[PDB]
Parts: structure tokens; C-alpha cells; sequence
């Protein structure tokens, strides 16, 4: 399994942080808020990091 | 916060929100140079905005002050969220007046049952996402360490309690977090996690100050 085809995942923690994820439906690396803990892959500081990672996936 | 009310500008003088070009967090003023938040909500280049009622305009009160210091527990711990606390310093003093005000930490923990107020930012929708302009307030009780352990099975340690209301509809939610729960006065949490917001039996999760209160002051007096 791929983690770029993972739905973006929040988690627990309460902050209200922009993270990227790949969305492959889209085609496209997109914004989503991460909670702040508990990170899964698909999950990005930068529209960069996210396109090198998954693009194309 | 969902399930709450508009607190009204600068009636809560404690709270500031953290920012990265965007709000993400919130904190708690202790002292003039010094901030409580969670240690989830670090990250490098933090602004602090203390004196806040609507963040999305400036009206008259704002301070705008960056970090010097973003100083997480030492023993937090990113999968259990133990130690869920961080120490923010002001690279200068704000400035103390009626709408900027530091807020007392405990001297003994609450217990069970106290009424606390927890404020903030975050969504205020329990399905879908809606962040509000100005800050809002909830009053909610917290809760017996067997109840929230029955909520979190295997999950809730020593430095948590969960505080809400178990029929679901009050609670923390995403863009809370760092912010206070103060009960009579005094800093007795930091939102920290839950599951949801505002979902039946699952109460909030925050970090408990009172366990914390020699290491802040030491910490702070040795930064
Ligand atoms: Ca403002």
C-alpha cells in the first residue's frame, strides 16, 4: 500500500497546523489541518517535499 | 471551541495565540516574558499575539512579540503525548495592562468537578470546520482520572485529566491547543488532545499543570 493514497489524517492533538497531502483523486498535493501529533506519511511541510514524495502516484 | 460562547474582547487577558502566518495554537501567559503552551504545538519562528479579540484584524490592543525560546519538556513523548507541555520566551517584555495579563499557576491540583474556563480559536463545529474571528469560552467541569480512563482505555497517564461533558457537544478542538483551562483562578490545564471534538464519551484530554509547577519556574529562572 501506498502512503500517498492514504486520506489526510488529523490526529488527536488539537492544534490547527497546514500540512500538505497528496490527493490523488485531484491529481494534486493540497492543504489539510494536522492536529499536531501522530503524523501518518502523507503529510508534508511543503507543496515541494509533498510533490517530490508522492507526485504521481 | 464547540459548544461555547464569544468571551468578549480582552476578557480573557491570558490567552494569546500563537502564529506562523496563520494562527495554530494557542498559550497562557505566566509572567511578562513567558508563555505556556503544548509541547505538540513547537515550531521554529513562533510570533506571539497577546492582547487578541478578533484575529483576523487589528484593533488596537495587539502586541505582536516573537519567541526567543520554544522550550519543550524534556520527556515529551510524541506517541503517548506524556509531557504535553512547552515553554515559550519572549524575545521582549510585553507590556501589562487591563486587556494583557499574566494568569496565576496552581499551588495544588483540582479536583473532580470544578468548573474550569477553557478558551480559544479553534473550530467550533463538532462535523466540519469553522474558525471563528474572535475568542470563545467554555465553561466544563473536570472529570474523575477512572472516568477519563474508562473513556481512553490504555491511553491517559499521571500529567492528563479529560474535563467536557460526556453527552457530547462541549469541547476543545483543532486550533485549541496550548490554550488555558483555568479553575479559580489558576492555570490547571493545557488542551492537549481528545478524539473528535465533541463527540458522546469522549471528553477532552489535557495536560496537567499542576504536576508541572516547580519545573516551569525553574526552567523559566534558568533560560
Ligand atoms: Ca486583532
Amino acid at each position: 500500500p501506498d502512503f500517498c493514497l492514504e486520506p489526510p489524517y488529523t490526529g488527536p492533538c488539537a492544534a490547527r497546523i497546514i500540512r500538505y497531502f497528496y490527493n490523488a483523486k485531484a491529481g494534486l498535493c493540497q492543504t489539510f489541518v494536522y492536529g499536531g501529533c501522530r503524523a501518518k506519511r502523507n503529510n508534508f511541510k511543503s507543496a515541494e517535499d509533498c510533490m517530490r514524495t508522492c507526485g504521481g502516484a | 471551541i464547540v459548544g461555547g460562547y464569544t468571551c468578549g474582547a480582552n476578557t480573557v487577558p491570558y490567552q494569546v495565540s500563537l502564529n506562523s502566518g496563520y494562527h495554530f495554537c494557542g498559550g497562557s501567559l505566566i509572567n511578562s516574558q513567558w508563555v505556556v503552551s503544548a509541547a505538540h504545538c513547537y515550531k521554529s519562528g513562533i510570533q506571539v499575539r497577546l492582547g487578541e479579540d478578533n484575529i483576523n484584524v487589528v484593533e488596537g490592543n495587539e502586541q505582536f512579540i516573537s519567541a526567543s525560546k520554544s522550550i519543550v519538556h524534556p520527556s515529551y513523548n510524541s506517541n503517548t503525548l506524556n509531557n504535553d507541555i512547552m515553554l515559550i520566551k519572549l524575545k521582549s517584555a510585553a507590556s501589562l495592562n487591563s486587556r494583557v495579563a499574566s494568569i496565576s499557576l496552581p499551588t495544588s491540583c483540582a479536583s473532580a468537578g470544578t468548573q474550569c474556563l477553557i478558551s480559544g480559536w479553534g473550530n467550533t463545529k463538532s462535523s466540519g470546520t469553522s474558525y471563528p474571528d474572535v475568542l470563545k469560552c467554555l465553561k466544563a467541569p473536570i472529570l474523575s482520572d477512572s472516568s477519563c480512563k474508562s473513556a481512553y482505555p490504555g491511553q491517559i497517564t499521571s500529567n492528563m485529566f479529560c474535563a467536557g461533558y460526556l453527552e457530547g457537544g462541549k469541547d476543545s478542538c483543532q486550533g485549541d491547543s496550548g490554550g488555558p483551562v483555568v479553575c479559580s483562578g489558576k492555570l490547571q490545564g493545557i488542551v492537549s488532545w481528545g478524539s473528535g471534538c465533541a463527540q458522546k464519551n469522549k471528553p477532552g484530554v489535557y495536560t496537567k499543570v499542576c504536576n508541572y509547577v516547580s519545573w516551569i519556574k525553574q526552567t523559566i529562572a534558568s533560560n
